[PDB]
């Protein structure tokens, strides 16, 4: 059973905490059954939704957990107490809210794609580079225009220690782009979800003509200077 | 000695004027106009929508900049009264303000729910 | 040209355009009514191009070394055609017209916010 903690993007967007503990390469069972639990003897919600058989010869089920927001940043050891006969270990897998991180606000750039690769006309890249979160759980989305994109056009990286800070974890979320799309504008925002943050969401934009260009067409007008001012 | 004739921090212009005690004479001594402007070279031309395209052209009117719309006071022997300060008013923004904050809202999908979530275009300002 | 005599200054209110004919022009410096004996405000004649619109002139004699220091001469004037009831006009050195103005145009890539 693998052991998945909901982060803070189902906390916040979904407004609920599934605690899921999905099933992983089992082989045909039948009549699985899934139960979660706290460390102590409370026994947090039972699983409410199960799945149907893999065509591969195997089965697939996703346990659940409806528990408050409080309660998962309460920090005690949430264990899965998945009831199987198959196997006698009941596979209880603990996931939980690590109190210990100190929270820090990871700020995001927009790095445009290199002239080395909009020169070659196939795709252009934009990657949003969040740097300097501790709790691990960013959820980086990805727009265009004021209209979100499609979560498979943008592949968000596994955050991983910063080079210098030991505490803080950094991402990487890459956007592939039609090179004809960046060069008429078509201004693509990089959105963030993360704890530490102040509203917990944070912008950043570039087009052709913001990221890294190659033409600045400032136009100053410094019209009626000489006339009236007190 | 830098009177602080403008103090713009919305198209950034900082207007002030001084007498620059020159010569002996009292008359030629030069009224001086600093007209102190900053152009965000990377600010769109809505700032409070990122995803305005990229402003080019700055025009900044200096009358719009020098009014005073803001009506004072003034002491009659009988009465206190409001008294406009200017004939010309009865706006733009290039740069953002610092004791203003600017808020975009953002359509943010997890499972679907676009839960429109307010950022914040200038962090540290109400942080 | 009058400065250049360094013996009086005349500041002039022009009040202009105003269609009922009574108007009252009062000069102030620093918040305190100045005398009435300092300045002296025409009777209203009609403005020449308009139709039936006055015009007056309010004549403040200062001392040369008064405004050459740049001292405020406000001109509160009061009409019934006007919203608050009272314009209050002031002109002093420092603003008048300038004679060699200063413009640094800092283009700064990150400017953002104004500081
Ligand atoms: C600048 O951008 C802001 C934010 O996108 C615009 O404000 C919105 O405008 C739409 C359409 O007028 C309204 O439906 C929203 O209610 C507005 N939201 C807020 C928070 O004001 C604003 O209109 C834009 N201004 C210009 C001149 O383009
Ligand atoms: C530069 O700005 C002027 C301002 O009117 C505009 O007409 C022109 O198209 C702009 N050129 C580019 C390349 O952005
Ligand atoms: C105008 O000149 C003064 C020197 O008297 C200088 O200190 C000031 O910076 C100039 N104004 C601007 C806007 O640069
Ligand atoms: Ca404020």
């Amino acid at each position: 059973v693998f052991a998945i903690p909901p982060s803070f993007a189902s906390i916040f967007l979904t407004k609920s905490t599934k605690l899921t503990c999905l099933v992983t390469d089992l082989t045909t069972y039948d009549s699985v059954t899934i139960s979660w639990t706290r460390q102590n003897g409370e026994a947090v919600k039972t699983h409410t939704n199960i799945s149907e058989s893999h065509p591969n010869a195997t089965f697939s089920a996703v346990g659940e957990a409806s528990i408050c927001e409080d309660d998962w940043n309460s920090g005690e050891r949430f264990t899965c107490t998945v009831t199987h006969t198959d196997l006698p270990s009941p596979l209880k897998q603990t996931i939980s809210r690590p109190k210990g991180v100190a929270l820090h606000r990871p700020d995001v750039y927009l790095l445009p794609p290199a002239r080395e690769q909009l020169n070659l006309r196939e795709s252009a890249t934009i990657t949003c580079l969040v740097t300097g979160f501790s709790p691990a759980d960013v959820f980086v989305q990805w727009m265009q225009r004021g209209q979100p994109l499609s979560p498979e056009k943008y592949v968000t990286s596994a955050p991983m220690p910063e080079p210098q800070a030991p505490g803080r974890y950094f991402a990487h979320s890459i956007l592939t782009v039609s090179e004809e799309e960046w060069n008429t504008g078509e201004t693509y925002t990089c959105v963030v979800a993360h704890e530490a943050l102040p509203n917990r969401v944070t912008e950043r934009t570039v087009d052709k003509s913001t990221g890294k260009p190659t033409l600045y067409n400032v136009s100053l007008v410094m019209s009626d200077t000489a006339g009236t001012c007190y | 000695e830098r009177i602080v004739l403008v103090d713009n921090k919305c198209k950034c212009a900082r207007i002030t004027s001084r007498i620059i005690r020159s010569s002996e004479d009292p008359n030629e001594d030069i009224v001086e106009r600093n007209i102190r402007i900053i152009v965000p070279l990377n600010n769109r031309e809505n700032i409070s929508d990122p995803t305005s395209p990229l402003r080019t052209r700055f025009v900044y009117h200096l009358s719009d900049l020098c009014k005073k719309c803001d009506p004072t006071e003034v002491e009659l022997d009988n009465q206190i009264v409001t008294a406009t300060q200017s004939n010309i008013c009865d706006e733009t923004c290039y740069t953002y303000d610092r004791n203003k904050c600017y808020t975009a809202v953002v359509p943010l999908v997890y499972g679907g729910e676009t839960k429109m979530v307010e950022t914040a275009l200038t962090p540290d300002a109400c942080y």
